[PDB]
């Protein structure tokens, strides 16, 4: 029960031209990294959100729960 | 940026703060991520292919690229993400 589709993560390697075929389970693996990056980028973005009172995250709290946490800083610095 | 997986943003939010929504402008940045990270994730895994003479990019070129990329535990409890997804069929 994956959140992003393996189907169409599969296709976007399919047609990436990244080699000649694709395994079954990389578009699984790759769904499951993409998903585990956002909900931990969504969650600390989430925090700073309700920290602030605020009911919807903005620009800000995506910028500074990424930033302030130099493991997510150096991926998307 | 190419392309969008604003929903599937949309299904996680849901999962980690059900009562807390997501700008259109933060989504954007959210979408941004994904499109960055999904080409380096599957770029350096078709290297590492490319490299050993393989013609299939598989579940481990993709684990490898995820522990060459990502610092510190974000390739740890990804690693852990991605092993225990693949493990159901």
């Amino acid at each position: 029960g994956l959140q992003f589709p393996v189907g169409r993560v599969h296709r976007l390697l399919r047609k990436g031209n990244y080699a000649e075929r694709v395994g079954a389970g990389a578009p699984v693996y790759l769904a499951a990294v993409l998903e585990y990056l956002t909900a931990e980028i969504l969650e600390l973005a989430g925090n700073a959100a309700r920290d602030n009172k605020k009911t919807r995250i903005i620009p800000r709290h995506l910028q500074l729960a990424v930033r302030n946490d130099e493991e997510l800083n150096k991926l998307l610095g | 940026r190419k392309e969008s997986y604003a929903i599937y943003v949309y299904k996680v939010l849901k999962q980690v703060h059900p009562d807390t929504g997501i700008s259109s402008k933060a989504m954007s940045i959210m979408n941004s991520f994904v499109n960055d990270v999904f080409e380096r994730i599957a770029g350096e895994a078709s290297r590492l292919a490319h490299y050993n003479k393989r013609s299939t990019i598989t579940s481990r070129e993709i684990q490898t690229a995820v522990r060459l990329l990502l610092p510190g535990e974000l390739a740890k409890h990804a690693v852990s993400e991605g092993t225990k997804a693949v493990t159901k069929y």
